[PDB]
Formats: structure tokens, C-alpha cells, sequence
């Protein structure tokens, strides 16, 4: 008896680190931090070259606000406002399209998660040297 | 290049006009910007309707021809009775002939649908302006003009529908009572020219782009036109017959025939009611026949979505739910109208189970007023039986989540904590339990059945998912209060013993998390039965404890909102001693107080004591109640005191982090306890009381201290934000506690004096962005309760915080917007309770605090606006009351003028029309004031006006300067006129309102009829 | 595949913010008012490919409105905005309603309550009924919080494509350039990075 007839970019990428967080770049012009986006902060080892990213979607739109290398070079930094925070320079992020350099933010939940973060941010950095 | 068109000085190049236009709506980026800034300049040149009849010719851009319409309907609106007779004449033809040409073209009829309807809306607002004083012809003509092409009588029926609307449905808001009332009669007068055309077509036309347009007409007639029309005509049978077989002409038929159900109607008269019987039969056979039959999966076709489907069950849920309503009675007595009747309400059963939140809320409303009506009216509910039964499942089956349950579902599948508020929702879910409610009381055998068989297939797994069990849950919850003590005893017993079963069988986090939530909002629904059965209120009670421990925050967080709200029904059971128990369970309770909190979060821990002093209030002896008190605070008095010892053997530990947050802790503890406690909280306050003022001054210093070595960056670091939490929260908690307080002596002899001392200065000698606007909050609570027994306090409050507070807000109506607020309402009470202090200022502070008045009502802010306007009315009746002395008589002279002018001007700028209502009734009480004679003295100066002429005559020769000056398109008789009206209806608000409403349409426009201002007279 | 939508709704409703919330993720606190309109293209992706609309933000002011009217020619959607903490922007509903249909007869149209987010609401859900008879889809929504910010645009999405199981999906993700400038290298590093450090961030009393 006859049968009744019937990409992402992650699939080659495994999850090291996965945290809840807000991201925001910094408007040099306008001298004010601007919300980028919410959502799942990932980051992900590509299991061919063992490069790991950052990639974080907004919530609902599944937009990403955040596509790039955890480079060696790039150094977390505290922010005045917030012992639950991270401020870096970004030299290549793709998530709007061509690359661009930013100074990003990024706020978490509670200052536990942000020190996990920093913490995993480093580990990262140690696998992308070699 | 394109810029070209703003220079008037050349002849319009109508190319490069429509190049602009095209690069606009079909360009993009830059050059779209660029050619919508020309455009909008072009249309707003007040010359460029010089322009129109030029682009209408010459211009192969539809989009052109519509703009030079705007730009027509811009000067027809607002500057028209200026324009010279030959003028309005002129553009009345070329209009009237544009119309006509695009009509008499098939091509341009079909393709520019747009371009016609603007030309139509063009032509009706020529005829607000000239029909029927200067236009008698234009309804005679127009029916004559329509049988000449098919084409014209149909556009016709676009013209009066467009006309109908602008004097019927939008005329309200857009001209003055008396001409709405004018053009109503107008329309009134010649509908039956108007009907008979109308009719016509109905019967004999053949176009379906005519009959549409007919019944679209049709639509805007039933909102105005008398019954006889509709009623003594034939009309009736053929919207509920031929008009609903015809797929096209079907949408506009039914909402027809939704109007029809509500047309004004006489009750008393048989035949009447058999043609409202009729037209409904007619309506509900078609439907059956060529739509769909009553066993049809409307949810299935909804979801489909084909065509018009949803749009067409939307407009048959209201059609159904309109009609039945208002008139299902007729249905109910007459055994052959029966199967009409629940066919009827069948087809709303198989509407309600539509997936769409806002159809199911339409519904839902009728269900209410049908269950409502079976409630109450006698010898009905039995009709509906098997209809309310099929309800009952619907609505058990749809529940959605209570406020009360903070666990749910995410788009990856985990049950998660709620991350906010769903308003909506919770509305919602409350429309549903009304009706279930009323379900429930028509037969509580039958809900019992459905919920009892329901709880059985999720005990033996059969139809077990977490929508399943939750849906049931949240409806046997919704329930309470509708069944007997014994039913109830039984039922719940049942619900809480097989939930219980499904909680210790079921595995996993997530399953146990929605179980869980799914117990405590039932058990916390059933105060009754717990508060009768010590035995299962003390499980329950000792349960919410262990789902306190749970690994998931949503348990946790509901467990502590369970226990308040158990516990806000059921104190008296703890608070005593039960039989065969060692000791009142508050005791038992506050022992293990560390153990049972110890994996909560703080503001849990906070709300875990809020509920011990909602318990321990129940305890009405003095000596049992300060002790429980004192025993509740054993932790957080013992951290106080520790900290106390060590804080004030050095300044320097309270930069310890760890030790701000511990402290701010303490003091949300006490606000916690004192919230639900009130007058009973006056002991544990004063343990802390002068010790806790001390820790204010200290953390006070730091803060201070900070921003000077580290800049106002200071106010947004962790350190200082913590900091000031402890501020604020001392603050909250004098607050709360004085806002319950009966003993008043005890606040204003022992509480007020060292507040004051510790908070006021800190204030006034502060930077601005250091100063906490909560201060202002405690200091209206203060004035509020005690105020009349402190002015001197008073006095000093106002001192330290108008000035200041005052500069920091009056630059812009955004900076400090909690300052603003707190501000605002300050000034309220003092201006209420305490209107001494106002009389202690200085002249120029005094002239500072009608500045602040003044300065409220131009806010948009509706937390300011509000609170502007009562103190201007409390300041008004304030100065009145002391009567004829010489502050009351400087106050008329220095501020009478300011107060009138000030209201006129947000009365009349179009920015504040949210305000309308305090803004007219304060200006009706300026404007009264001087007809009673209570200003004492001339408003006037010495050699302005003859000696000895009155107050009345000169608020009259002020109002009409100021007027003229401030509307200079306004003629004299204008000004004249609405003074007049608006002076001697100073008592009429309602009427007065109307006047103001009549003056803010005609300073729209030029050549406005003073005679409107008649209206009411 | 591209769709015209006009934004339309009273002065301070939020339509500007909404829009910005979608296109760059970010929250404006400031009310600069929109004149006449602003176009923004704004991409969704979705089971069904890409779908995108012309965003026609309009001026809600009288006194900036600019075209009016004359912005709604050739909408194929549009999305009427008020304020549920002001009484008279619902009041409003049906004039914006009128001007849209009279130039647009038969589009899609979304009915949005904003700035359901603020504790102290106005108009109350049992007020709001004016989509019925009109068959307006209605979403409470905040741009603040983002509640129900998505719907507007996937209801949209639903009746112009003409499928109503299309969703939103995740937006494919090319792997990042791996080279990259050491930006301590870049001179103006000092200066930026100082800047972004002593700026606080906005709402350090959110949840995130
Ligand atoms: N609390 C809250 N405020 C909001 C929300 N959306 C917008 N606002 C604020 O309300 C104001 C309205 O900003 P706009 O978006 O410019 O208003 P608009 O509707 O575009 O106004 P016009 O351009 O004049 O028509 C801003 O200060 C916003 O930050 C919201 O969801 N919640
Ligand atoms: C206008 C009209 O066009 C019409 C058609 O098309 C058919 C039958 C009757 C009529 C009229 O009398 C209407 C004037
Ligand atoms: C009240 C009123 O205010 C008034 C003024 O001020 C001038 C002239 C006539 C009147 C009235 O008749 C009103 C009763
Ligand atoms: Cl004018
Ligand atoms: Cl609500
Ligand atoms: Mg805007
Ligand atoms: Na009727």
C-alpha cells in the first residue's frame, strides 16, 4: 500500500556558553549607549576551524544583534553605571550586514552571570590563539 | 532641480511637478526625502491653490491631481468665505466638471478609483461650505445627472455616503453645534428624493459595482434615517434574500442588516416585530443554504483564511450577537421560531471556538449578556440548556492564565518564570470567569460532571499535556464561590487530593513547576473550605513551605503570593490556637522563619514577612500583638543591631557593599511588615526610629562626599545607588507608616521634628541630581495626615524643597519627570490642608507659586496637567473664602488677568485638549467669580476706563482685546458674540463647554457665523 | 517582495519609537517629532523567504502633518497607533481610521494600544472595541518592553503573502571575518573606549 505522498549558519557549531543578556552599541555622535538588542548571548565553536563567535538574536525576531570572533585583542572593560556589565571594541561585527567596528555594551541579569561571562569571554580568546 | 516648482515667480513647469511627485512615491532614500520636503513647501505655499486648475489639465500624474486636491481642501476648510464670489464659483465648476469628465471616461473610472474619491471628499466639503443656502439645486440635479451613465449614479453614491458621514457620523468635533444642526435638517429635508434613488437601484440595478456602492451608501443612512424607511418598504426582504446569495454584495448587506438590529424601534407593535423575525429567518436561511451549515468547522475556515472568510465570520459573530441581544425574546415564546433560535446560537457556539483572541472576546460578551438575562429572567434558562452546556466545554477548555500564576510556557518549550504583565490577558481571563460563574449557578451539576470527568483523563494519562491540566485548573479555580459548602467540601477535596497525585507521580522540573502553580492557584481560590478543615489549611500551608525550596523562581515567587493571599482570608486561623495543636501556628511559623526563607531571594523574604504581619494584626490584645511583632523581627532587629555597633564606631564600614545591600534589606523588611501591619507597626518602628534618621544623616554624608571627589558620574555608580536605597527606603517607610497611622499626636511630637531635621536641609543643600524625589512623596503624606496640626512644619517643608525644586523643573517639561510629579502633588495637599503657608511667603515667591500653577497646565504630562488645574480651582475658592481683605484683593489685581489668559491660551492651542474638562470648569469659576460681585475691588488701573464702571463690563472689553490680538482673523461680532454666550452660561458647564467647543471650530476657519453662539439660547 | 505600510496615530503614541525599536533594536526616550513622514525599509525573515515593508511613519501633530492623506496612496497595509494612558489618542482611532479607508478601501490594518507597559492605564481593554465593525486586527503593545512588538508585523506578514502558518525564522549567520585590527592599535582607542566607560548605561533598574 502506497505511502500518503510528503539554514541558520549553526549546524557546524557547537554551544560552549549560553547567557540571557542586553547588548548596546555606543553613539559617538550623540554621546549615549543605544540598546542594540535582547537575547540568548551564544557563543559558538565552529567544529572545523575551532574559531568561536559571538552570535546573539533578539528575542521574537530571531534578529541577530551580534555576529563576530572573540578576538585575542579585544579587552572586557567595567562600566561606571554597573557592576553587571562588559565594554569592549569590536573591530569586524556582520550582524547588519558589511563589517563595522563598534564599542559595545553588554548588560546580564545579576553580576554572577557577568563574572561567568568575563570568565568565558577569556576561555575563548585562549582557544582562538590556537 | 526639483526645486524649481517653490518659485512662484515663474509659470508652474507641471513635468517637473510630476517628476517630484513620482520620485517621491516611487523613489527612494535621499532623493524621496529630498522630494518630499519640496512637496509639502509646495502644498503649503498659501498661493499654490492658485495652481490646481492648472495641474488637473496639464498633469499625467494621478498622484498630482490628488495633492493639488489637498491643497484645494486645505483653503476650501479654512479660508473659503474670504475668497470673492467668482472664485468659489469658479472651483465649484471646475470640480463638479473634473468629477464628471473622470466619470463619463470608463478608463479613468476604472483605473483611478483614488483620484475620484479625493475629488468626491473635495466636493462635499464644498457643499459644508455653500449647500443648501448657496446650492439649492445640488440633491434634485445630482438625481438627475445619475441616469445619464451608470458610472455617475454610482459615483453619486460615493458623494452622499461621503456627505452622510461628514454631517452625521464626523460632524461632532468639526463645526459648531448649530451648523451640524443646520446640515442635518438640510440632509433631513430632502433624504426622500434621496431614499427613492437609493431604493431604485436595489431593485433594478444590474452593475454589482453600483449595487455595492448602493448598500455602502445604505450603511451611513441607518445610523440617522427613521424606521418607516426601512420598515415600510421592501428594502428589508431584499438585503436578507438577494443581498446575502450574491458573494459581493454579502460583507455590506450583513453589516446592513447589524445596523437595522439597532435602528429605533416602537415595542408595542406586532407587525414590527414579525418583519424583525422576518429579515432575521431570511438572513440565517441564506446562510445555511449558500455559506455554510450550523455543524461547519468555523474554527477550521477561520484558520484557512480563503478570501474574505475571516472578515466574513468577524462581521456574522457581531450580526448575531447584535440581533440577539436585542431581540432574542421575540424567538423565545413561539414554538416555531425554536430551531431559528438555537440555529442562531449554535452558529455563535461554533464562532467561540475561533482561535482569535478579539473575535472570542466579541462572543464572549454575548454569552455574558445571555447567562446574565438566564440568571435573572424567569422560566428561560430552560431554552438554552444544551446551548450552555456546549459553553461550559468551550470556555473550560479556553480558560487563559490568571494574574496569579507566574510560571509558563517559552518558544524553546521550557516552563519558565513570567517575564511581565499581560493586562490584556488578565482581563480576559476575568470576562471568562463571569460567564463561567453564571454557567456554573444555571446548572451546577452539569460543570461539576465536565470538571470531575475532565481531572479523571489527566490522572489516567489519556488526555494529559500542560495546556490540558492547566485550562482545567485555572477553570476549577475560577469557580469558587458558585457551589454549597458540601459540594464544594467534596469537589475540592477531590481536585486537591488528584492533583496532589499528579505532583508526587509526575517527573521532571518542568512538569512538577506547572502542577505546582496549577495547586496553589486553586487552594488559593478556596479560602472557604480551608479556612473549615485546620488539618488541609496547615498541609497546604506546610506544602507552600517546600515549594518555597524549589530549584524553580516561578514556584517559589507564586508560593509567597499564595501564602499572602490564603493568609490575607484566612489570619483569624493562625493567630489563635487550634485543637489538639501545641502552639497558634504564627508562632510555629515565625520559629522556622530562617529555615523556611533560607532559598529565598530578598523581595520573597520581604513578602514572606508581610504575610507574618498580616496574620499577627488579627491579634487584637496590645501586649500579644507587640510582642508577635517583636518576635517577627528577631532577624532583622539582631542584623540592625550588629550593624548599628559597628556603623557607628566608624563612618568608614558602611563603604562595605555587602553591608549597604544587608542594610537597605532591614529597612524593606520593616516597609514589608509595616505595609500590612499600618498603626500596629508604631513599636517595631521606634526601636529603629532616631538610630535609622542617624544612619540617613551618615549614608547622606557619603553620598555628598562621593559626588564631590568623583563628580555627578557618582549618582550612577552600584556604590551610591545602593546608598541612596537606603535613603528612600527610610523615606517609604515613615511613609507607609504615617499614611496608616490613628495616633496622629505620637507622629507630629515624637515622628515629625527629627524627620524634618534629617531630611530637609540634606535636600535644599544638595546638587539637584542628588536630591530623591521620594522626599517630596514623604513630605505630601506628612502634610496630608498632620498637616493642620504643624504650619509652622509646613511652612519650613515649602522653605526647603518650592524654590529649588521648582528651578530644577521649569526649564523643559522632561528633566527630573519624578520630581515634577512628586512636586505637583505637593503643592496640592498644602494648597488643600494647609493654605496658611502660601499667605508666610514673600511676594516674590508667592508670584512663583502661580508661575508653577500656570506652568502645570501646559504639561502633557496628565500626572502634572490634573494636579495644575485643581490647585489653580483650590487656590480660586481658597482666596474667595477670606473675602473682601487686601490679600485677597492684591491676589484679583496681580493674578485674575494671569489665571484667565493662561487657561484661554491651553483652551485654545490645540496641545493640551486632554485637559478640556478642568481647564472649561476653571475658567467658568474665574469668569463667575466676578458676576457674583466677589472681587472687591477694580480689576482695572486708574485712568484705563470711566470711573466707577464695573468689573463685569471690563472682564468683557479684556476678553475681547486679548481676542482680537491673539485671532485677528476673527471678526468683531465673532468676539462679541461668544463672549456674550460664554458670560451668561458661567453656570451651565455642559452648555459652556459647548461655547468654548463652538469658538475652538471657528478659530480654525475664516467667516465663521457669530449667530452659532445662539445655540443653546 | 515589497509592501507599503503607513504608520498612522495622535502625536506621542509611540509610532516613531515602534519603528526605531524594529529597525536598530534600540528604545528612544526623547519625543522628536516626526514631520510629515520618514521612510524606513525593514526586512523580516520568514518560512516563506524574505518579506519587507516601506515603513511610512507619519506626523501625528496637526501642525507637521504634512501631506496627510497624501501619504496612504498605494498603502497595501498600515497600522493605526494610540496611547492606552491617553484618552484622547483613542478618541482619535476613528478619524485616523476615516482619512486611511477613504484613500485605502480593503488593506490589512492593525489597531496597536501602546505603552501598555506603564502601570497607570487609561484605556481600559472593555473600552477598546472599535476594530470590531471595522475588521482591524488589535494587539495591546508595548515598545518599551517589547510586549507583543512582533505581532503587528507577523499578522501583516500572514494576510499579504496570503499564508497563515508563516513565521518569523532565524536569519541565516555567515561565519565572521577572523582577521581582524587590534583597535589598540588605532590611536583613537584611548579616547573612545574612556568615553564609552564613563557614559552609565540607560536603566540599570531593568531586569536586563
Ligand atoms: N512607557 C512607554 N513610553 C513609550 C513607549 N513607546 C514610546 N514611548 C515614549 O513616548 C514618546 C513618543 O515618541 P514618538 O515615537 O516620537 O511619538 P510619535 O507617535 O512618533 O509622534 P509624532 O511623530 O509626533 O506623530 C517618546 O518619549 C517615547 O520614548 C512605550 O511602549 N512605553
Ligand atoms: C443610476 C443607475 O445607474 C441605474 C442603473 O444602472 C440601473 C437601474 C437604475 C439606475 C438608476 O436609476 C440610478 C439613477
Ligand atoms: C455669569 C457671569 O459670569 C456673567 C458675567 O461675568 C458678565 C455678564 C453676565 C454674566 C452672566 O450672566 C453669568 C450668569
Ligand atoms: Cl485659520
Ligand atoms: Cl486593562
Ligand atoms: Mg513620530
Ligand atoms: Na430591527
Amino acid at each position: 500500500f502506497e505511502p500518503v505522498v510528503h539554514k541558520t549558519m549553526e549546524e557546524d557549531e557547537e554551544v560552549l556558553y549560553k547567557v540571557r543578556a542586553k547588548l548596546f552599541r555606543f553613539d559617538a555622535d550623540a554621546k549615549e549607549w543605544k540598546e542594540r538588542g535582547t537575547g540568548d548571548c551564544k557563543f559558538l565553536k565552529n567544529k572545523k576551524t575551532n574559531k568561536v563567535r559571538i552570535l546573539m538574536r533578539r528575542d521574537k525576531t530571531l534578529k541577530i544583534c551580534a555576529n563576530h570572533i572573540i578576538a585575542p585583542e579585544y579587552t572586557l572593560k567595567p562600566n561606571v553605571g554597573s557592576d553587571r556589565s562588559w565594554v569592549y571594541a569590536c573591530t569586524a561585527d556582520i550582524a547588519e550586514g558589511e563589517a563595522e567596528a563598534f564599542t559595545f555594551a553588554i548588560r546580564f541579569g545579576s553580576k554572577e552571570n557577568a563574572d561567568k561571562f568575563k570568565e568565558e569571554f577569556e576561555k575563548a580568546q585562549e582557544i582562538n590563539k590556537k | 532641480s526639483m526645486e524649481g516648482i517653490l518659485d512662484f515667480s515663474n509659470d508652474l513647469d507641471i513635468a517637473l511637478l510630476d517628476q517630484v511627485v513620482s520620485t517621491f512615491y516611487q523613489g527612494s532614500g535621499v532623493q524621496q526625502k529630498q522630494a518630499q520636503e519640496i512637496l509639502t513647501k509646495f502644498q503649503d505655499n498659501p498661493d499654490a491653490w492658485q495652481k490646481a486648475d492648472q495641474i488637473l489639465q496639464f498633469s499625467t500624474n494621478p498622484q498630482s491631481k490628488f495633492i493639488a486636491l489637498s491643497i484645494l481642501d486645505k483653503l476650501i476648510t479654512r479660508k473659503w468665505k474670504l475668497l470673492p464670489n467668482d472664485h468659489r464659483i469658479g472651483i465649484r465648476n471646475f470640480v463638479v466638471g473634473m468629477i464628471i469628465s473622470m466619470c463619463q471616461d470608463d478608463e479613468v473610472f476604472k483605473t483611478q478609483k483614488n483620484l475620484i474619491n479625493k475629488s468626491d471628499l473635495t466636493l462635499v466639503q464644498i457643499l459644508k461650505q455653500e449647500w443648501p443656502q448657496n446650492w439649492p439645486e445640488f440633491i434634485p440635479e445630482l438625481i438627475g445627472s445619475s441616469s445619464s451613465s451608470v458610472n455617475v449614479c454610482e459615483n453619486n453614491m460615493i458623494v452622499l455616503k461621503l456627505l452622510s458621514e461628514e454631517v452625521f457620523d464626523f460632524s461632532a468635533e468639526q463645526m459648531t453645534q448649530a451648523k451640524a444642526l443646520h446640515l442635518k435638517n438640510s440632509m433631513s429635508k430632502e433624504f426622500e428624493q434621496i431614499f427613492k434613488l437609493c431604493f431604485q437601484v436595489l431593485e433594478q440595478g444590474s452593475s454589482s459595482s453600483l449595487i455595492v456602492a448602493t448598500l455602502e451608501s445604505l450603511l451611513r443612512y441607518l445610523h440617522w434615517i427613521p424606521y418607516r424607511y426601512i420598515y415600510e418598504t421592501n428594502i428589508l426582504e431584499l438585503l436578507s434574500t438577494k443581498f446575502m446569495t450574491s458573494p459581493d454584495t454579502r460583507a455590506i448587506t450583513l453589516k446592513c442588516l447589524t445596523e437595522v438590529s439597532n435602528l429605533k424601534i416602537p415595542q408595542d407593535n406586532d407587525l414590527i416585530k414579525r418583519q424583525t423575525v422576518l429579515f432575521f429567518q431570511n438572513t440565517l436561511q441564506q446562510i445555511a443554504t449558500s455559506v455554510m451549515p450550523v455543524t461547519a468547522d468555523l474554527k477550521a475556515t477561520y484558520a484557512n483564511a480563503n478570501g474574505n472568510d475571516q472578515s466574513f465570520l468577524q462581521d456574522l459573530a457581531m450580526f448575531l450577537t447584535t440581533y440577539l441581544a436585542r431581540n432574542r425574546a421575540l424567538l423565545e415564546s413561539d414554538e416555531s421560531l425554536r430551531e431559528l433560535l438555537l440555529n442562531a446560537h449554535q452558529y455563535l457556539i461554533q464562532l467561540s471556538k475561533i482561535e482569535e483572541r478579539e473575535l472570542f472576546k466579541t462572543t464572549l460578551d454575548y454569552w455574558h449578556n445571555l447567562v446574565a438575562d438566564l440568571f435573572y429572567e424567569p422560566l428561560k434558562k430552560h431554552i438554552y440548556e444544551e446551548i450552555c452546556s456546549q459553553l461550559r466545554l468551550v470556555i473550560i477548555e479556553n480558560m487563559v492564565r490568571p494574574e496569579e500564576v507566574l510560571v509558563v510556557e517559552n518558544d524553546e518549550g521550557e516552563i519558565v518564570r513570567e517575564f511581565v504583565k499581560e493586562s490584556d490577558t488578565i482581563q480576559l481571563y476575568k470576562s471568562e470567569r463571569e460567564v463561567l460563574v453564571y454557567l456554573t449557578h444555571l446548572n451546577v451539576i452539569d460543570t461539576e460532571e465536565i470538571m470531575i470527568s475532565k481531572l479523571a483523563r489527566q490522572i489516567d494519562g489519556s488526555e494529559w499535556s500542560w495546556h490540558n491540566i492547566n485550562t482545567l485548573s485555572w477553570a476549577i479555580g475560577s469557580i469558587s464561590g458558585t457551589m454549597s459548602e458540601d459540594t464544594e467540601k467534596r469537589f475540592v477535596v477531590t481536585v486537591i487530593k488528584d492533583l496532589l497525585g499528579l505532583c508526587e507521580q509526575k517527573r521532571g522540573k518542568d512538569n512538577k513547576a506547572v502542577v505546582a502553580s496549577d495547586i496553589m492557584y486553586v487552594v488559593g481560590q478556596y479560602p472557604r473550605f480551608l479556612k473549615a478543615h485546620w488539618n488541609f489549611l496547615r498541609t497546604v500551608i506546610l506544602k507552600l513551605f517546600e515549594f518555597m525550596h524549589e530549584t524553580h523562581e516561578g514556584v517559589q515567587d507564586m508560593a509567597c503570593d499564595t501564602f499572602i493571599k490564603i493568609v490575607q482570608k484566612c489570619k483569624y486561623h493562625f493567630v489563635i490556637q487550634q485543637p489538639r495543636e501545641s502552639e497558634p501556628f504564627i508562632q510555629t511559623i515565625i520559629r522556622d522563619i530562617q529555615k523556611t526563607t533560607a532559598d529565598l531571594q530578598p523581595q520573597q523574604v520581604h513578602t514572606f514577612y508581610k504575610a507574618c504581619g498580616i496574620i499577627i494584626s488579627e491579634e487584637r490584645s496590645v501586649a500579644e500583638r507587640n510582642r508577635l511583632l517583636s518576635d517577627l523581627m528577631q532577624l532583622p532587629n539582631m542584623a540592625w543591631d550588629t550593624i548599628v555597633e559597628q556603623s557607628t564606631a566608624n563612618p568608614t564600614l558602611l563603604l562595605d557593599s555587602e553591608t549597604v545591600k544587608i542594610i537597605a534589606n532591614i529597612i524593606k523588611t520593616n516597609v514589608a511588615v509595616c505595609t500590612s501591619m499600618g498603626a500596629d507597626f508604631y513599636p517595631q518602628l521606634g526601636h529603629i526610629y532616631y538610630n535609622m534618621l542617624q544612619l540617613y544623616r551618615a549614608v547622606s554624608s557619603m553620598i555628598s562626599a562621593q559626588v564631590a571627589a568623583e563628580g555627578l558620574i557618582a549618582t550612577k555608580t552600584p556604590k551610591v545607588r545602593g546608598l541612596r536605597t537606603i535613603k528612600k527606603e527610610i523615606l517609604k517607610l515613615v511613609e507607609t507608616y504615617i499614611s496608616k497611622a490613628r495616633n496622629l499626636d505620637d507622629v507630629v511630637k515624637v515622628l515629625v521634628e527629627p524627620l524634618l531635621n534629617a531630611v530637609l536641609e540634606d535636600y535644599m543643600n544638595n546638587v539637584p541630581d542628588a536630591r530623591d524625589a521620594e522626599v517630596l512623596n514623604c513630605m505630601t503624606t506628612v502634610v496630608e495626615k498632620v498637616g493642620h496640626m504643624i504650619p509652622q512644619g509646613v511652612i519650613l517643608i515649602l522653605q526647603s524643597v518650592f524654590e529649588c525644586t521648582l528651578d530644577m523643573i521649569n526649564k523643559d517639561f522632561t528633566e527630573y519627570p519624578e520630581h515634577r510629579v512628586e512636586f505637583y502633588k505637593l503643592l496640592k495637599v498644602i494648597n488643600e490642608k494647609s493654605f496658611a503657608a502660601f499667605l508666610e511667603l514673600p511676594p516674590a515667591a508667592f508670584k512663583l507659586f502661580v508661575d508653577a500653577i500656570c506652568w502645570a497646565f501646559k504639561h502633557n504630562n496628565r500626572d502634572v496637567e490634573v494636579n495644575g488645574l485643581q490647585i489653580a480651582l483650590d487656590l480660586v475658592k481658597n482666596i474667595e473664602r477670606m473675602g473682601n481683605v487686601p490679600f485677597a484683593n492684591e491676589f484679583h489685581k496681580n493674578y485674575f488677568f494671569i489665571f484667565v489668559s493662561e487657561t484661554f491660551f491651553v483652551l485654545t492651542d490645540s496641545d493640551h485638549k486632554s485637559g478640556f474638562s478642568k481647564q472649561a470648569l476653571l475658567l467658568m469659576k474665574l469668569i463667575s467669580l466676578v458676576y457674583d460681585n466677589k472681587i472687591s475691588v477694580p480689576l482695572y488701573q486708574e485712568a484705563e476706563v470711566p470711573q466707577g464702571t464695573s468689573n463685569q463690563v471690563y472682564l468683557s472689553q479684556y476678553l475681547a482685546n486679548m481676542l482680537s490680538n491673539a485671532f485677528p482673523h476673527l471678526t468683531s461680532e465673532q468676539i462679541a458674540s461668544f463672549l456674550s454666550a460664554l458670560t451668561k452660561q458661567c453656570k451651565d458647564l455642559v452648555v459652556f463647554k459647548g461655547t468654548l467647543r463652538d469658538f475652538l471650530v471657528q478659530i480654525k476657519e475664516v467667516g465663521g457665523d457669530p449667530t452659532d453662539y445662539l445655540f443653546a439660547e | 517582495v515589497q509592501f507599503k505600510l503607513v504608520l498612522v496615530g495622535d502625536g506621542g503614541t509611540g509610532k516613531t519609537t515602534f519603528v526605531k525599536r524594529h529597525l536598530t533594536g534600540e528604545f528612544e526616550k526623547k519625543y522628536v517629532a516626526t514631520l510629515g513622514v520618514e521612510v524606513h525599509p525593514l526586512v523580516f525573515h520568514t518560512n516563506r523567504g524574505p518579506i519587507k515593508f516601506n515603513v511610512w511613519d507619519t506626523a501625528g501633530q496637526e501642525k507637521f502633518g504634512g501631506l496627510r492623506d497624501g501619504y496612504y496612496i498605494q498603502a497595501q497595509c498600515a497600522i493605526i497607533m494610540f496611547d492606552v494612558t491617553s484618552r484622547v489618542t483613542y478618541k482619535n482611532v476613528p478619524n485616523w481610521h476615516r482619512d486611511l479607508v477613504r484613500v485605502c478601501e480593503n488593506i490589512p490594518i492593525v489597531l496597536c494600544g501602546n505603552k501598555v507597559d506603564i502601570k497607570d492605564r487609561k484605556v481600559k481593554a472593555k473600552s477598546i472595541v472599535f476594530h470590531r465593525k471595522k475588521n482591524l486586527q488589535y494587539y495591546d503593545i508595548s515598545a518599551k518592553s517589547n510586549y507583543n512588538f512582533e505581532k503587528p508585523f507577523l499578522w501583516l506578514a500572514r494576510k499579504l503573502i496570503g499564508d497563515p502558518n508563516l513565521e518569523f525564522v532565524a536569519m541565516p549567520a555567515l561565519a565572521p571575518p577572523e582577521v581582524v585590527d587590534d583597535p589598540a592599535l588605532a590611536a583613537q582607542y584611548e579616547h573612545d573606549l574612556e568615553v564609552a566607560q564613563t557614559t552609565a548605561l540607560p536603566d540599570e533598574d531593568d531586569d536586563l
